[PDB]
């Protein structure tokens, strides 16, 4: 009745263990608050986001698309932004993601109705996961390299803001 | 028989630990005068007004609205700086949550009248995040506990403005004594 | 060994001026009679034991380091940003300014928020059975039913002393302007 | 007989309901809790107030940015406002209300944006400490604390 992570202390009830990467892990009982569907759907959005930033950041510290260095120069990183908001790319990607976040809020309401599980898009276009045991190593992939990355995320744009570096031109530069 | 709070003095009438926060203090007798009901409702609106002006005073020093009438760091200066038609805006809005928030029962004889109506409960849960039964009575607990606390806080803050001319966080960084 | 009525439990009183109370109830380790007071009559005796333990360990480690600091043992590089003096008040006062006292207070009070204050309210409460000061912290194996005392003894009574010890040392170079050894 | 401020009419002698209506426990995203019409809270519950809370955020982007955009020689776009589009047959009236009537920014001198805090509209955010510490600073920086410290020292 203890949980697994923090061993002094009580197993929270929302948690049970069904979802991957429950360890028992919710100290201060922010799953006694919300809805436990809700923050599940909050955590995957948030991984999910952080992922593609992670990986952008990378990519674009790799390489350039043809013709965004004319348009940027040599601003990098959260540095485009501005930039990227007086020219229209970003309004595009806004609207968008802003249409997609409609169908996203009516999933994340009946989710929280209880008919769907959350982050559940059912978005398998290779179908990857045929058998349920695979199915289960990549859920549990899936949140811990989200995890992972949304604390990458939050490191590459910190060690951006104090050295504007980028997080392949730091490890590169001490 | 005794008062917690006040060992010397014998314990309220009406007052048995019921509602959150009761530790037997009240020294002048007033729920041996007037009713519990109109006293927590209005103990927790004095005390939500203060977490929401508490909460005010401290975040308008560090973060701002665009526009010249905006940027006074001290809260009683931007009381006055802030345009007016907007702060009539503010009282009108506040008269409607007023009159539609108590379901038009707004007096010392008609709100309370439907035997449902809880002190405190509106009916305000936006998010429901009062689902959940074991932790209602500690919610209830810490709501009236922030409470109090702001309304003592807002206060000190508002007359150290007074005294000092100065906001709230510059203040202590820049202190002058009287 | 636990020595009930030798070094802790219903009788034993190390200061005997002072009567030993009937609120002490001898499970508490340290419980050595001594409450002149009467604190235990109406405080809750869980929150205020693992309040003695908690100040006695960061007692531990502030004589600790307060030592291998005022001797002369640094880290590799510690010296030049730190200043290369010895005294503990300007040591904290550097160390403010570099930002390291800054972010060992942001990962103690880390620390402290995440799983100290849900063990207090909790232990409090009564939800877990849990000890005081139990964080269930046992890395190297050295207390398995050795934990009863011989453990839990001599840990709250040389955090006393370093609490002591840690005052002691603090005034005295505030008195004499240097640092113990 | 009648306590003060009990809030009973009956108690009071003024002219009170009889009806009064069970509280029920449905709650919704933006709106109260309290009596409502049957079928209420199925059409108009919190999937319905977030829906449309999401439908009017995703509307308000072109919104927001509403003008004649126009295309120049060189590719540039010139924004213009709608105030001037005018209409071939509606007599005298050549300018009409348009969506920049409904959502008059440029009147306020207010720079909208999608995510409504533009470029000339940011937050502004600056820090109130001043550049200095808490404790034993030498300057322009007189802290709570160093007052405190200088009234045992001295
Ligand atoms: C929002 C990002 C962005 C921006 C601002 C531009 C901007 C531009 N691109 Mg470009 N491009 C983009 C994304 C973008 N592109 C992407 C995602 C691709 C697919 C790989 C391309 C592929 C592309 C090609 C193939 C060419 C451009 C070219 C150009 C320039 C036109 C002159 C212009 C500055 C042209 C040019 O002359 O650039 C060198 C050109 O030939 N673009
Ligand atoms: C670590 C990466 C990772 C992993 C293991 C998964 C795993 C999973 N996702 Mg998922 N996802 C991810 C990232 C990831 N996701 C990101 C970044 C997004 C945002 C675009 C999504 C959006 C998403 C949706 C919308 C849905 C899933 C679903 C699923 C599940 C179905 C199996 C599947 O398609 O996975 C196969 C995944 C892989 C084989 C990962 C390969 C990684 C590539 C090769 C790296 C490319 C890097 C590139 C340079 C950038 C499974 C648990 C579905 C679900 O849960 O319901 C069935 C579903 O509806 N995911
Ligand atoms: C007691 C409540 C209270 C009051 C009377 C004011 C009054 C004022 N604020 Mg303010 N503020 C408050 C709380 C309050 N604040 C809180 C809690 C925050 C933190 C989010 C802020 C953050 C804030 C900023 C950032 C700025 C002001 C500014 C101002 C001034 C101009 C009015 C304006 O633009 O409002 C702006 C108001 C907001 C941005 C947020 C108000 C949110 C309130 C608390 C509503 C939430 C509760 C609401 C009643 C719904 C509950 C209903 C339920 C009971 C049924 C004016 C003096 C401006 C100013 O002059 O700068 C010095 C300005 O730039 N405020
Ligand atoms: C009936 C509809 C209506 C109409 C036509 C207007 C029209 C106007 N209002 Mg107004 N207002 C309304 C409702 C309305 N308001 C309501 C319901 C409130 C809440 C009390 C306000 C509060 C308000 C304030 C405080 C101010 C105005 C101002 C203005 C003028 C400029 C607004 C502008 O361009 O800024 C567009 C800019 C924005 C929309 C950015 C706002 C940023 C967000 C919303 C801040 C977050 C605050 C938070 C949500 C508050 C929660 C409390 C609430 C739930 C009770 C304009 C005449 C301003 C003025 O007179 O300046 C000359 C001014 O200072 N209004
Ligand atoms: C956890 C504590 C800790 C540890 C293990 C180290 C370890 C190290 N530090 Mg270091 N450091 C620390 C805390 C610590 N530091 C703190 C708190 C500061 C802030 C003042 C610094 C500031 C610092 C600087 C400025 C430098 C180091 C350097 C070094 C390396 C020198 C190794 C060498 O050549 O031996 C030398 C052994 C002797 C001279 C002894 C004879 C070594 C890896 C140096 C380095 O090259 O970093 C990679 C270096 O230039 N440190
Ligand atoms: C006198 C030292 C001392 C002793 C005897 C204990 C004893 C105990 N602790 Mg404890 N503790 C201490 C210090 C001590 N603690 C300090 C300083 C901290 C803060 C970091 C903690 C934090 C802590 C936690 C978080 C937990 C315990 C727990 C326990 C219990 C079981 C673990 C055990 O047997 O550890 C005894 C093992 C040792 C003392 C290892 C020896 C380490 C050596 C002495 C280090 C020497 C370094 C250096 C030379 C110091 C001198 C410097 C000087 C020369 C300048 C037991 C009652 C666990 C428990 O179940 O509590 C009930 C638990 O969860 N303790
Ligand atoms: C001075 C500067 C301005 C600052 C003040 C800002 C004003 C803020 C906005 C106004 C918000 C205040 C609400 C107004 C008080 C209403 C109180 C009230 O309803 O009490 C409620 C009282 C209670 O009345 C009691 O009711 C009982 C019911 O059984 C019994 O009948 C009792 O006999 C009766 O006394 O009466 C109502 O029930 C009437 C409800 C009417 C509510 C809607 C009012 C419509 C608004 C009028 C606007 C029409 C336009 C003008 C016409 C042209
Ligand atoms: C085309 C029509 C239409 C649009 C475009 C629209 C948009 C929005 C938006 C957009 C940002 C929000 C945020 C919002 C929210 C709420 N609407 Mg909705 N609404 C429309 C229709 C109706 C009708 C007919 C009713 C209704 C209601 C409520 C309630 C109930 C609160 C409560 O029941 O406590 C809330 C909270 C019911 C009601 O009570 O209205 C007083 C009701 O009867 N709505 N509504
Ligand atoms: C599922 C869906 C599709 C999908 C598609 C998706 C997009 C597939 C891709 C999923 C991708 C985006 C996974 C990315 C993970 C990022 C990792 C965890 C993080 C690194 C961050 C850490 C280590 C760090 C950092 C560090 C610090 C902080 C700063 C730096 O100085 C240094 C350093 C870099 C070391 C596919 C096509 C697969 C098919 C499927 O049918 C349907
Ligand atoms: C109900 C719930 C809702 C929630 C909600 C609301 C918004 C909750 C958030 C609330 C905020 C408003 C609480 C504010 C507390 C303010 C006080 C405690 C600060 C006091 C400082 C004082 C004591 C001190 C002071 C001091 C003074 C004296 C002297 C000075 O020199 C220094 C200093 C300043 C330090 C949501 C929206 C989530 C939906 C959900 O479904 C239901
Ligand atoms: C775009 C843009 C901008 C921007 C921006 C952006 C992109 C902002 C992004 C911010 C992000 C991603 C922040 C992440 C913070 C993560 C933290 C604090 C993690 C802490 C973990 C802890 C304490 C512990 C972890 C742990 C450890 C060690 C191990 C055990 C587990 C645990 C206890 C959890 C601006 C603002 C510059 C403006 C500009 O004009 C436009």
């Amino acid at each position: 009745a203890m949980s697994d992570s923090v061993p002094f202390l009580k197993q929270p009830e929302a948690l049970d263990g069904s979802m991957a990467g429950d360890v028992g892990f919710d100290p201060l009982g922010f799953s006694s608050i919300g809805d436990i569907n809700f923050l599940r759907e909050a955590e995957l959005k948030h991984g999910r986001i952080a992922m593609l930033a992670a990986a952008g950041s990378i990519a674009q510290d790799i390489f350039t698309f043809p013709g965004v260095s004319k348009v940027v120069g040599t601003a990098k990183m959260t540095g485009v932004h501005d930039i990227l908001v007086k020219q229209g790319a970003m309004g595009q990607l806004l609207l968008w993601l802003s249409f997609l976040e409609v169908f996203g809020t009516i999933a994340l309401l009946e989710t929280l109705d209880g008919k769907r599980a959350p982050g559940d898009f059912k978005f398998d276009p290779l179908n990857f996961s045929k058998n349920p045991e695979t199915f289960k190593r990549y859920q549990l992939a899936e949140i811990k390299n989200g995890r992972l990355a949304m604390m990458g995320v939050g490191g590459m744009v910190h060690g951006y803001f104090i050295t504007g570096k980028g997080p392949l031109e730091l490890l590169g530069n001490f | 028989a005794k008062s917690k709070a006040v060992p010397f003095l014998s314990q309220p009438e009406a007052l048995d630990g019921s509602m959150a926060g009761d530790v037997g203090f009240d020294p002048f007798g007033f729920s041996s005068n007037f009713d519990l009901k109109w006293l927590r409702e209005a103990e927790l609106k004095h005390g939500r007004i203060c977490m929401l002006a508490a909460t005010g005073c401290l975040v308008q020093e560090v973060v701002h609205l665009p526009g010249e009438a905006f940027s006074q760091k001290m809260a009683l200066n931007a009381w006055a700086a802030a345009p007016r038609g907007g702060m009539i805006s503010i009282l009108v809005a506040i008269g409607l949550i007023e009159l539609i928030s108590n379901r038009f029962a707004l007096t010392a004889t008609d709100m309370f009248a439907n035997p449902n109506r809880v002190p405190g409960d509106l009916g305000f849960d936006p998010l429901s995040l009062g689902g959940n039964g074991a932790n209602r009575a500690r919610m209830e607990l810490a709501e009236i506990t922030h409470g109090r606390a702001a309304m003592m806080g807002f206060s000190g803050m508002v007359h150290q403005m007074l005294v000092s001319k100065q906001a709230p966080i510059e203040q202590l960084m820049h202190f002058k004594a009287v | 060994l636990y020595k009930d009525g030798k070094m802790q439990g219903k009788g034993v009183n190390i200061i005997p001026v002072f009567a030993r109370p009937d609120s002490l109830d001898g499970t508490i380790p340290g419980d050595q009679g001594f409450d002149p007071f009467g604190f235990s009559s109406w405080v809750n005796m869980k929150f205020v034991s693992e309040a003695e333990i908690k100040h006695g360990r960061l007692a531990m480690l502030a004589f600790a380091g307060i030592m291998v600091e005022s001797i002369g043992i640094s880290f590799p590089g510690a010296t030049s940003i730190l200043g290369d003096s010895k005294d503990i008040f300007e040591i904290h006062n550097k160390a403010v300014e570099s930002g390291a006292m800054g972010q060992i207070l942001l990962w103690v009070g880390f620390i402290e928020a995440c799983v100290g204050v849900p063990a207090m309210n909790e232990m409090l409460s009564g939800e877990t059975s849990r000890m005081p000061g139990d964080f269930g912290f046992d890395p190297l194996g050295l207390g398995k039913g050795d934990k009863l005392a011989r453990k839990q003894l001599v840990e709250v009574t040389n955090g006393r002393l370093a609490m002591l010890a840690v005052s002691g040392i603090v005034h005295h170079t505030i008195i004499t302007g240097k640092g113990p050894l | 007989a009648a306590v003060g401020f009990s809030g009973v009419p009956s108690q009071f002698g003024r002219p009170e309901s009889g009806v009064y209506p069970a509280e029920p426990s449905e709650q919704t995203f933006l709106g109260m809790r309290g009596p409502r019409a049957p079928g209420h809270r199925e059409n108009f519950g919190g999937k319905h107030t977030a829906t449309m809370l999401a439908i009017a955020a995703l509307l308000w982007q072109p919104v927001s940015e509403a003008g004649m955009y126009r295309m120049q020689g060189d590719g540039s776009l010139t924004k213009t406002s709608f105030n001037e589009f005018e209409v071939p047959g509606f007599g005298n009236a050549k300018k009409v209300p348009t969506i920049e009537s409904l959502f008059p920014f440029s009147s306020k001198g207010f720079d909208a944006s999608p995510v409504l805090f533009g470029k000339n509209s940011m937050i502004v955010v600056e820090d109130p400490r001043d550049g200095c510490g808490a404790y034993a600073n030498s300057g322009s920086c007189h802290t709570f604390l160093d007052e405190i410290g200088d009234a045992l020292k001295a």
